[PDB]
């Protein structure tokens, strides 16, 4: 089962969404692509050894999304990002149910489209968000508030 | 006419909810327990109609959501699967409230479920098939009913009573019950006629549920609402498949002998 | 001629499916239960021919797949192994639909199986040898039939009835049955002659299933289709191995005494 | 019963082979050596906390193989390895029936001696290989193909 990426979707979110569509573990996707543990590293936003051309093309062969498009699920060259905290604009999620790579940019604190501060934890119960690959439903894993409803609590 | 026949068979395949005195007593009792946050346990036989009545009590209070706040869900209905662990149960609670889970430990799921459970202002926790979940989860449901003040109704067959009996606290805390009746009597005949009028939805051929039909259906269903529904639907579909406009005696005899 | 002899022995080793009234009644009943999503349980003796008939009902509705969408499988046939757990059963369900499993918990397998089961639009869940699976899995099959609206047919020997009897819900929900007959009578003679014409596929030597042959086969098979098949195939192979063009009396006597 | 290591044998494979010669569980070997659960960690190639001098000398005292030789059952300093997938050269196994630590080196994909790709699962039935400590016989645990015969299916 193939999936079309959402605009701005992060690599972690896309990988997990592909895995859920195919009932794959991270190790299973890694074996399908021939790169093993690299998949789980990318899902946790750990790229000490940045994604190589061969690794991106290996994943591209499985998910049928070109390496160039996969690179747009990561920050451009020179744009610093953070693996933690995982962040969210609930108003964005209501429009398109994905985590955006921009929300991990170190320079980003406000959603430009919605002119709201982005969230660094659930505004109802304060639970931090899991890595985007594990965003199985669109709700806080603790209190079960929908990400779309968190828009109403954004400042 | 063939399109009409397909519509008829599709409608007969689909089940409906005829409101009768059994479900009326049930949601009256449920409202009484809800107004006091009294945690009880409705018990009954199998294939008798408890799940449908609890479902009706669930839909009647359809949650009304505010413009920008979580929808307030007064009644929560769950049917945990076989050997449902605590993580699975918490997942189900927070999933019904439309809060997708986040990967984590059992403590994380418990905290998120508690948060979303107080957030939506829930009044009822209806656990149907409450004989499936493990006894390491009855402590969790006990804690929910103890601290969050939510009246929990444990629904299931009579085996649920045996399951809770071997435990100590869950038996004492959940002691109020409402056994589902057999329905046999003149009320049973009223049920047959009311079913004929509503659920069958066939042209009036003056079947009227005669004495012979009542005897056949009494011998067949043994008082079960589910058996009555199955037999009626099977007879209607068999009559409509063979071209018969109404339901004859041969089809009831066939379905009765096929059952027993 | 030796190549022809090898072809004959290979064909005789392989079993076939002669369509007779038993399987005709069976798939008629199965179609009736399928059009209404009525979950029943076909029961019968051992070595009588239920598995082959369910298999025929499986192949007749060979799934027709769209160009780019999942193949729609109306009938699902499974034969779970001894002490089949819930994970194993779910693995089998999603494997028949040609969805290879992904490593995970029992909940993951359940979710994937439910997803692929609604995706392919399945109408039937034929669980042959339904006396093998554990009773912690009958709750799962109950949930499948309850929520996904799939008519489940539990197939197995009479021991399956005893297995389900000790349970509460599975006995009431699965009550419609179709016992397989013994076939003894003139229909049995018709079966012998029809088998001689089709399955043996030997040159016409006017055996005609004479009275002595009928008596020998009645004493041998005791009404079983499987015993009839085994005895006929063994006699044919023994006659062809010793050079006999047709099947003599000595070979039936030998195979009959070898059985009893 | 003492055993001489095979050249290149991995620590996991050697530990399991010693245990089989002495009918020991991993916990039993750990208690004999006084280090408990560490044995099973090493058998699954888990060394986030790398083997200490005291731990290696503790095992060395039981198996009567010097700590220096035990260290040669692990990669040299600076050589990265993987706990997964467990890999195999069947042609090597035919010559010497052990798992080689080199087959877990991240940089290794070909056997230099045999000029064949090394295997990451059974080439007959695709079953992954167990941790080397559990290589009780020289055959695939699923289809029972001998590891030595898998040489014929290597590419
Ligand atoms: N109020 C009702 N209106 C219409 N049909 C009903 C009603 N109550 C029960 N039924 C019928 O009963 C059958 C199943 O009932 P239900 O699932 O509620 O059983 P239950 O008492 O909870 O038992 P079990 O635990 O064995 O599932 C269905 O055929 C359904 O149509
Ligand atoms: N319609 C048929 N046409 C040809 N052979 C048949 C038919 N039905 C049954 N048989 C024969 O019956 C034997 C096995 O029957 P089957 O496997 O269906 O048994 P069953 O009734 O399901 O019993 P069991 O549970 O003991 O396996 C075989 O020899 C097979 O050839
Ligand atoms: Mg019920
Ligand atoms: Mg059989
Ligand atoms: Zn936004
Ligand atoms: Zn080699």
């Amino acid at each position: 089962f193939l999936i079309k990426p959402y605009e701005g979707e992060s690599l972690s979110h896309f990988l997990g969404r592909f895995r859920r569509a195919n009932h794959l573990s991270a190790s299973g996707l890694g074996t399908l692509a021939g790169i093993g543990a690299i998949v789980a590293r990318w899902e946790r936003f750990h790229f000490n050894p940045r994604p190589s051309q061969q690794e991106l093309e290996a994943i591209a062969s499985v998910v049928e999304v070109d390496a160039q498009r996969l690179a747009q699920m990561l920050p451009p060259a020179g744009v610093g990002m953070q693996h933690e905290p995982i962040r969210l604009c609930g108003a964005c999620y209501a429009e398109s149910p994905c985590h955006r790579i921009e929300w991990q940019y170190k320079s980003v604190w406000k959603c430009d489209r919605h002119q709201l501060k982005i969230l660094a934890k659930c505004p109802n119960c304060q639970a931090p968000f899991k890595m985007p690959a594990l965003w199985e439903d669109g709700c806080c894993h603790r209190c079960r508030m929908p990400f779309a409803e968190m828009a109403k609590l954004q400042k | 006419d063939d399109e009409w026949l397909q519509a008829e068979i599709a409608r007969l395949k689909g089940k409906s909810i005829v409101p009768l005195q059994q479900v009326k007593t049930l949601h009256d009792w449920l409202d009484g327990k809800r107004k006091a946050r009294k945690s009880c346990r409705v018990v009954g036989e199998s294939r008798t109609g408890k799940t449908v009545a609890c479902d009706a009590y669930r839909y009647r209070h359809k949650p009304q959501q505010e413009a920008g706040r979580p929808p307030t869900v007064p009644v929560v209905y769950i049917r945990p699967h076989q050997k449902c662990g605590p993580k699975d149960l918490f997942k189900k609670i927070t999933e019904y409230l439309k809060y997708r889970v986040t990967k984590g430990t059992v403590s994380d799921f418990r905290d998120r479920t508690i948060e979303v459970l107080k957030g939506c202002g829930v009044e009822m926790l209806i656990i149907d098939e409450a004989d499936r979940l493990k006894p390491e989860t009855f402590a969790d449901v006990r804690d929910i009913a103890e601290d969050l003040g939510i009246a929990v109704v444990l629904v299931g067959t009579d085996r649920l009573d045996a399951v809770i009996k071997r435990d100590e606290q869950v038996l004492e805390r959940f002691r109020a019950h409402l056994r589902f009746g057999k329905l046999s009597g003149e009320d049973f005949k009223n049920t047959v006629e009311m079913w004929e009028q509503m659920v069958l939805k066939l042209p009036v051929s003056s079947n009227l549920k005669s004495k012979e039909m009542l005897r056949i259906l009494t011998s067949a269903t043994e008082g079960y609402i589910g058996r009555l529904d199955e037999i009626l639907r099977e007879a209607a579909i068999r009559s409509l498949s063979r071209g018969l406009k109404k339901i004859d005696k041969a089809v009831l005899q066939e379905v009765a002998k096929e059952y027993k």
